[PDB]
C-alpha cells in the first residue's frame, strides 16, 4: 500500500472496485474530537417528563462540564410519535416522517439550551466541530437537536413508514464521525433487561453485553433503536456504548466518572 | 398499504458525474437531447460526482478524515456538475434548486418551470455510515432514494458505458466483460466485483416501495435517454424487486 | 386613504390545528375538496397547531419556561400540519412555504402555481407579548393578519365544529351552548367565555383596514369550505368593523 | 392547581379558556438571563449623530463590560423615517413599513459592531440566547438589532401606517423574555420631562413616574413608544425601565453602577 | 468564442435611486409603465440607492470606516428600493428576489412570472476595491455586470434626468451643460467631471462580451422606458464597444 | 474640509463628483482589526499535497497562534481548474466559473478546519468581524475560505474567461479591509524569482521589490495572481505583502516573529 496506489486506483476504478475499497481502509484514521463525550438525553424518556426529570439533569451538565467535555444531544418522543401516527396514516413514506420527527428533537433542544444558556452553554448547529465553546472551561459544552440529516432522503425500514434511524442513531453517528471517547444514552431505565421491565416483572438486569449476544436472546429492537447495534459493528471509533438512568440522580456524573453504572454494550 | 406516490408524474434522470467530466464534446449534445425531452416530460436531473471527488478524497484520506467528512467534500462536486448543467439550461427555463428546495418544493418548482437539476448525492454528510472508508450513499443511491420517495415514473441513470458488463469493461479484465441486458438487483448484490452504480443502490432497492426498474443507458450514445424514458430497452434494466398493488 | 390592497385576488384559508389531529379521516375529505378547488381560487392555505402544542405548552410550563420561549414552540407544530397538507396536495403543484417567501414573495408563487401551504401562527417569537403564559398571537390570529395586510378577498377558517356557539359546544355548560350565525368581533371581544378563536384575532380585527367579514365553518362537513369560499353562509360570520370606503 | 390540572385543562380546553389561562399564569417562573442588561442606543438620538456620540459610547461600553454583561441593541433612526414617508406616501402597510425599518437597525448594528469588533464583542442574531459571548470576560456582551421579528404580521396602529412597535419595543420585549435585571434607553436628552424639551423652553425634569401617571398628564408617546408603556404595564420580568442621554460622558457607566440618573419609568 | 448567452431573451432595467426617492409622484407612473410592459417583455428589474445611501455614508465615514464597510450598507438601501418597487406591483405577479436567486434561479423565477425585481448593488460587500473611500462599483456597475453576464438582449437605465450632459445639469455649472445623445464608454472614460452613471460602469464596459449599447432614459416622462425597451432613440446611448461575432 | 462641507456633498452631488471624491477622502481612518495577521494558505501549492505539507502548517497554526492573532483563507487549487477547464470549454462566462471555484476553496477550508477543531479554531463565514474567537487566548485564530463573494458580478479579465480575482486577491482585500497589519502568503517557493523556478534551472531569487519594479521585468502574474498587485497599490492599510514557502518547517512561524524570509512585495 502506498499514496501512490491509492491515488492511482481512485482516478482508474469505479469506487465499487474491492481493490479501491481495500486501499482505502489503509489510510490513517484522524480523530476531530476524541476528548468529547457525546452524550444522548432522551426525548420520551427524559425531556417528555419535565422539570423533575430535566431540572437534575441541567444541574449535573452545568457541573459535569468543568471536568468532562460534552456534546448533548435531545431525542425527539412523544410529539414524534403522534406525528408519526397522523402521517402514517395518510400513507406518506418514510421520508416524509423523518422531516416531521426533527422539529420535535429541535423543540427539545431549544428547551433545554434555555435552561443552560445562562451557564454558557449554547444550542449549536454543528456539534462535533464547535470548536470554539468545547475549548473554553467556561463553556466545555454545546447542545444539539439528534435527528440525523437524511431527511426525504431516509432509507426504510424494510416493513412500515416509521424512520428507522432517529435520535439514538443521530448522537451515535455524530460521536463515531467525530471519533469521541464515549457515547452515554440517558434513558429511563436502570439499563437493559432480558425483557422491557415495564412490562414484565421478572426481567433480570444486564450489566455488559455484545452486540451478537443482544441479537441471539432477541434484544435487537429493545432499548436502542435496532438499526444502532448494526452502526455500533460498524464504527470504526465507538465500539461501545452505555445506557444509564437519567432519573437517578447522579447517573450521568458517575458514567462520565468511569462508573460502570447501567449497561455497556460492545460491537464484539 | 404501501405509502402513496407523492409525485406520481415525475421522470427523474441521474447524469454520471464521469459524463459531465467529458466536457463539451459529452454534454453539448446532451444538453440537446435533454432540451428536446422538456416538452415530453416533467424531469427532475440530478448530477453526479464524477473525477473531482475522487481527488478530494484522495486528499481527505491522505489527511487521514472519516467517512462522515468525504461524504459531503464529494456532494459538492455533485453540486459543481449541476450547476454547470443547468447554466446550460437556463435559456429553457432550467435551473438548479438546492437540497431543501428538492425535498419541500419540488412539486411548485415544476409547476413553475418544465425541468429543475439539482445534486444527486444524499445528505448524509457527517451521520454516513461507517464501515468503509470510501462514502457509500452516493449519486446513483441517492437519485433512488428520491425517486423512490417521490413515486416518480422512473429512474433513468445515464452513464458513460453501455450498461452493467459482468466486469469492467474498461479494466483488467475487459475482455472477459460480458454485457447484461437484464438484472435484478438481488443478483447484482451478491456478486463482489466493481459495477457503474453504488453497492448501496441495491440495498435501497431491496427497501424500496414503488420503482419496479431503473435503466442504465449510455448517454454517450444520442437518443438513448429519449428512448429509455419511453420504457425502450436500451441498456440494462435492473428489476428492483418491488411489484405491483 | 386606506393603504392599497397587495394581492386583492387572493383567499386566505386557515385550517385548524384540531382538524388536522383527527387525521386520515378529516384530512382525505378536505384535501379532495382543495383539490377541486385549485381551478377555481388563488389559495394561500395556512395551518394551526393544535394538541401537539398543547403537549409542548405543558412540557415548557413544567420547566417554567416565558410566554416568548412557547410561541415559536407552537408555531413549530403548525408547520409540521402544513408540510403534512402540502405533502397530500404535492401532485396537484402543492407546496409548503416558509414565512419569508409568504411575507416577500408571495405573488411569484401564486403565480408558479394554483395553491401553497404555510404556518399560520405569525413569527412574534420571543418578542410575543407578555401578560398571559400562553402565546396569545396564534394561528387565527397570524392567518389574519396576513389575510389583512394582502388587503385578500377574503380569510375563511375552517374547524371542528360548525362555528361559534355560546359556550364551549363540547365543554362542561355544552347544554346550554346556542349556535351563533352571525356577529362582530366587538360583541365577541366583550364576552369572557372560551371560543374557538384566539381573543387576539378579536383585536387585530379592531385594527383591521381591509377584511370586513370572517367566516369559520366546520371543516368535517364536506362543501362548507367551497360554500364559504363563494359567500355562502355555512358556520359563523364575523363581521370586524372595517366598511368599503 | 397541579401539573394535573394543568395538563388536563391544555388537553381539553381552548387555550381562550379562563379556566386554562388560569392555571398556566400558576407556573413556575425560569429567568433566562437573569445577571444581564439590556440597553438600546438610539438611531436618530444617538447613531445618525456620528463619532461625536457614538465614539465615547464605544468606550463605555467597552469599559462597562468587566463588570456589567450587556446586551446592546440599536435603533433606526433618519433613514427609516424616510423610507417611511415613501412608503406611506405609496400606500404601502404597516407591515410592509416594518420591514422596511428593519433594515436600517440592521445597517446601524453592523456599524456599531465594525467599532466593538478588536474589543471581542459580536454582532449577534439571538442575542438573548447568546450563551458564549455572554460567559466570556473578554466578551460579556453583544450587538444585536432593535427591531421587532413581526415585519409583516406587526399590528398596525389604531390610525396611519407607521408600525407602532419599533426599536424601543424590540429591546423591551428582548429585556422582558429573557428575564434580564435591567433595561436602559439611551437617548439624547436627560431623560424625561413635562413636555417635549428640544420644542418647550421650560418644561420640568421627571426624575421618576409610573405609566399610569404619565397617561393621565398625556405623555403616552413622548420619549418612549406608547406601545412600550403598556407592554411594561404587562411585564413579568422587568417592571421598570430607565431613560438616560447617552450624550453626557459616562451617563451610561453610571446607570450601570446603579446611579439615578435620567428617569426611571414604573409599570405601576 | 466570447461566452455564450445564458438568457438571450432577458431585458434588464436598472431604476434610480434617485427616482425612488421622489415617493408616489414618480413611483405611481413608472409602476403602471411596468405593468404595461409585463406582457411585452421578460425583465429583470434592478433597483439602487440613492439619497439613504448618502446619509449611510456620512455616518460611515465620520466613524471612519473603510470602504468595505460601506459598501454593503448602500446595498441596503437598493434592496429596500426594490422591496418597495416590488410591493407595487405584487398583485400583477412581480416580487423581490435575493442574489444568491437572481444569480442562479433566474431562468425558473423568469417562467413562473413576468417579471421580478432584485437590487442593482453587486455583492462586492467587504471586498470592495480600496482606492476611493466610496465604494466603486455601485448599482449601474452592477447591473451591467449581470445584464453582460447573462448575454441579455439589453441593459436600460432610468434616471431622474434625460441622459448624460457635459456638466451636472442641476449643479453650479450647469448653464454649459449640453447633452449628449450618443456618446462612448471611452469617451466618458477619459472625462473627468461627475456623471448620472457609477465611473466603474465605464471599466466593466471595456472587459463586455455582448451589450453593445445601454441607453439611459429619464423615467420622470412616461413612456421613454417603454419606447428605449424597443431600442428607440429617447435618452443617451452608451456605445461599449462591444461589436457582433 | 468639514463634516458639514462632506454631508453637503453627499447631498447635493453624484458620488462621481470629483468634489465629493475628495471630500470623501479626507475622512478618519478605523481600522477594524489592526492586530491580526491574514495568512492565505495554498491550495494548488499546500492543501493538495496532502499530510506531508499540510501536518506540518496545522501544527504551526496551533503553536504561532499563542502569541499571533490569525484570520487564514484558503485556497482552491486542481480541482477548480478543473471545474474551470470544464466550463470554460462549454463556453460559459466569469461569473459561472468564480462560483464553481469558491466550491473549491470551502472544502478545503473544512479539512482544515477539520485539523484544527480539537484546537479551538473554528472555521467561519465573516472571518474580518470573529470578534469572539479572536478575543480568546484558547482560539485567537480561525480559518475562512479565501474566495471572494463576487461570483456572477466578478468583472472578467481582459481576455479570456478564467476569473481573475480568486483566492489570493479575496485574501488580501479582507486583510486590507479590516486593517490587518501583516498579509502572508503561504506557497510552494521560497519566494519571487526573475523566472518561474519550476521551469527555468538559473532563476535568481528576488528578496524584496516593487510592484512598479516587477511589472517593468514582467513578474505581473508570476508567484501572485496580477491583479493583487494592482490592488496592493490602491490598498489605505495593508502597503506590502510577503510571500513564503510553507513547505519549509517553522517558515511560517518566523514570518509571524519579523523574520525576513520569503520576499516582501511593496505598493511603492
Ligand atoms: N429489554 C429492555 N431493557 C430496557 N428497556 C427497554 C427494553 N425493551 C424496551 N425498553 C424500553 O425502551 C424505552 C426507551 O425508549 P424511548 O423511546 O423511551 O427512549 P428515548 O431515548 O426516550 O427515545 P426518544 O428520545 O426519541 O423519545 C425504555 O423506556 C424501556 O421501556
Ligand atoms: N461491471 C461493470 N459494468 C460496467 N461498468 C463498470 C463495471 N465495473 C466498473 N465499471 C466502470 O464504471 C465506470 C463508470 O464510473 P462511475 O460509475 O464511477 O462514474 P459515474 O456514475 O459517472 O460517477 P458518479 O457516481 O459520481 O455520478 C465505467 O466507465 C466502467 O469503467
Ligand atoms: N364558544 C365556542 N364556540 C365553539 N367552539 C368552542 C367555543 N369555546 C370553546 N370551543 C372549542 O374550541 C374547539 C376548537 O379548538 P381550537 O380552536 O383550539 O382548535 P384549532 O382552531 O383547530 O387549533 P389551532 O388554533 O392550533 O389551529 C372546539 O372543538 C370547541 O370545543
Ligand atoms: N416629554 C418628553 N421628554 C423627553 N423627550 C421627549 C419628550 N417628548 C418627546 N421627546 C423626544 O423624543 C426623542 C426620542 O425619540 P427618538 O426617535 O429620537 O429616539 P430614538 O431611540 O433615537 O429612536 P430610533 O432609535 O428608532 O431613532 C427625544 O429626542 C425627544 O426630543
Ligand atoms: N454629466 C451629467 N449628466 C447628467 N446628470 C449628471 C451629470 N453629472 C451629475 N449628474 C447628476 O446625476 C444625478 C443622478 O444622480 P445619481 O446618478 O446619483 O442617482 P441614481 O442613479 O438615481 O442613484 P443610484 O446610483 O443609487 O441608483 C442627476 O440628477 C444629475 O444631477
Ligand atoms: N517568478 C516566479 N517566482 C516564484 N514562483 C512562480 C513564479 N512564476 C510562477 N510561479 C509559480 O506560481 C505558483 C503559485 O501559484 P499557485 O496557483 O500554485 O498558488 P496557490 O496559492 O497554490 O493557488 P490556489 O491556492 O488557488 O491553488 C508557484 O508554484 C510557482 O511555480
Ligand atoms: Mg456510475
Ligand atoms: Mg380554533
Ligand atoms: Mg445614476
Ligand atoms: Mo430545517
Ligand atoms: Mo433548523
Ligand atoms: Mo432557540
Ligand atoms: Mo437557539
Ligand atoms: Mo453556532
Ligand atoms: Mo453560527
Ligand atoms: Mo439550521
Ligand atoms: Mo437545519
Ligand atoms: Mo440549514
Ligand atoms: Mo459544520
Ligand atoms: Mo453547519
Ligand atoms: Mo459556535
Ligand atoms: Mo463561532
Ligand atoms: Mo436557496
Ligand atoms: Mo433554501
Ligand atoms: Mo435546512
Ligand atoms: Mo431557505
Ligand atoms: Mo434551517
Ligand atoms: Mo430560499
Ligand atoms: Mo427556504
Ligand atoms: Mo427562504
Ligand atoms: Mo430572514
Ligand atoms: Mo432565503
Ligand atoms: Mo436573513
Ligand atoms: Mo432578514
Ligand atoms: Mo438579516
Ligand atoms: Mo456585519
Ligand atoms: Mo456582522
Ligand atoms: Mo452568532
Ligand atoms: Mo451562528
Ligand atoms: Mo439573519
Ligand atoms: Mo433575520
Ligand atoms: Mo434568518
Ligand atoms: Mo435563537
Ligand atoms: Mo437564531
Ligand atoms: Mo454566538
Ligand atoms: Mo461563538
Ligand atoms: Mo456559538
Ligand atoms: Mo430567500
Ligand atoms: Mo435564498
Ligand atoms: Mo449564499
Ligand atoms: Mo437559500
Ligand atoms: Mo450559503
Ligand atoms: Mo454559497
Ligand atoms: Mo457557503
Ligand atoms: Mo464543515
Ligand atoms: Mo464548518
Ligand atoms: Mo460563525
Ligand atoms: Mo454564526
Ligand atoms: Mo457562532
Ligand atoms: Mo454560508
Ligand atoms: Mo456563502
Ligand atoms: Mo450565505
Ligand atoms: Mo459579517
Ligand atoms: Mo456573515
Ligand atoms: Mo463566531
Ligand atoms: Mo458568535
Amino acid at each position: 500500500n502506498s499514496t501512490a496506489e491509492l491515488e492511482e486506483l481512485l482516478m482508474q476504478r469505479s469506487l465499487t472496485d474491492p481493490q479501491l475499497q481495500a486501499a482505502a481502509a489503509a489510510a490513517a484514521d484522524f480523530r476531530i474530537l476524541p476528548d468529547a463525550t457525546v452524550i444522548k438525553i432522551g426525548g420520551q424518556s427524559v425531556i417528555d417528563r419535565g422539570r423533575a426529570a430535566v431540572y437534575p439533569l441541567v444541574d449535573e451538565i452545568v457541573a459535569a462540564r468543568k471536568n468532562h467535555k460534552l456534546l448533548i444531544g435531545t431525542g425527539a418522543g412523544t410529539r414524534a410519535r403522534h406525528l408519526y401516527s397522523i402521517a402514517a396514516g395518510l400513507g406518506l413514506p418514510a421520508g416524509v416522517l423523518a422531516q416531521l420527527g426533527s422539529s420535535v428533537a429541535d423543540q427539545n433542544a431549544a428547551m433545554l439550551g434555555q435552561l443552560l444558556a445562562k451557564h454558557g452553554i449554547p444550542v449549536v448547529g454543528g456539534a462535533g466541530l464547535s470548536a470554539v465553546p468545547l475549548s473554553l472551561a467556561e463553556v466545555n459544552a454545546v447542545v444539539f437537536s439528534g435527528m440525523p440529516p437524511y431527511k426525504l432522503w431516509m432509507r426504510p425500514a424494510a416493513e412500515g413508514v416509521i424512520p428507522p434511524y432517529r435520535t439514538d442513531a443521530g448522537c451515535f453517528l455524530l460521536a463515531e464521525q467525530f471519533g469521541c471517547k464515549q457515547m452515554i444514552f440517558v434513558k429511563d431505565e436502570d439499563g437493559l433487561y432480558t425483557a422491557n421491565p415495564k412490562t414484565s416483572k421478572d426481567a433480570t438486569f444486564i450489566p455488559r453485553i455484545s452486540v451478537d449476544e443482544m441479537k441471539a436472546k432477541g434484544l435487537h429492537d429493545s432499548i436502542l433503536e435496532f438499526p444502532v447495534l448494526d452502526l455500533l459493528q460498524s464504527a470504526q471509533h465507538v465500539r461501545e456504548v452505555q445506557v444509564v438512568n437519567g432519573l437517578v440522580p447522579g447517573n450521568l456524573t458517575r458514567a462520565l466518572a468511569g462508573e460502570h453504572v447501567g449497561t455497556i454494550i460492545t460491537a464484539s | 398499504k404501501r405509502p402513496i406516490r407523492l409525485l406520481p408524474w415525475l421522470q427523474v434522470v441521474k447524469i454520471g458525474g464521469r459524463v459531465m467530466d467529458r466536457g463539451a464534446d459529452a454534454i453539448l449534445p446532451l444538453v440537446e437531447e435533454l432540451r428536446k425531452l422538456l416538452p415530453e416530460h416533467r424531469l427532475l436531473i440530478l448530477t453526479g460526482a464524477g473525477v473531482r471527488a475522487r481527488h478530494v478524497f484522495s486528499v481527505g484520506l491522505d489527511l487521514g478524515l472519516p467517512v462522515g467528512s468525504l461524504a459531503p467534500l464529494a456532494a459538492s462536486e455533485a453540486g459543481q456538475n449541476g450547476h454547470i448543467l443547468a447554466a446550460m439550461l437556463a435559456s429553457e427555463g432550467v435551473s438548479y434548486v438546492e437540497h431543501p428546495t428538492v425535498a419541500d418544493q419540488l412539486a411548485i418548482h415544476l409547476s413553475a418551470t418544465r425541468a429543475v437539476v439539482g445534486s444527486a448525492f444524499p445528505p448524509y454528510h457527517h451521520h454516513e455510515f461507517p464501515g468503509s472508508r470510501i462514502p457509500p450513499h452516493r449519486a446513483d443511491t441517492g437519485a433512488f432514494l428520491l425517486a423512490d420517495a417521490f413515486g416518480a415514473a422512473g429512474l433513468t441513470i445515464v452513464e458513460n458505458v453501455d450498461g452493467i458488463y459482468t466486469a469492467d469493461p474498461n479494466g483488467p479484465d475487459r475482455g472477459q466483460a460480458r454485457f447484461l441486458p437484464e438484472t435484478s438487483a438481488t443478483d447484482l448484490a451478491k456478486s463482489e466485483g466493481p459495477l457503474p452504480v453504488d453497492r448501496a443502490l441495491l440495498d435501497v432497492m431491496a427497501t424500496a416501495r414503488h420503482i419496479e426498474r431503473v435503466q442504465v443507458v449510455n448517454g454517450l450514445v444520442p437518443g438513448r435517454l429519449t428512448a429509455a424514458l419511453r420504457g425502450e430497452h436500451v441498456g440494462t434494466l435492473i428489476r428492483t424487486g418491488v411489484r405491483p398493488a
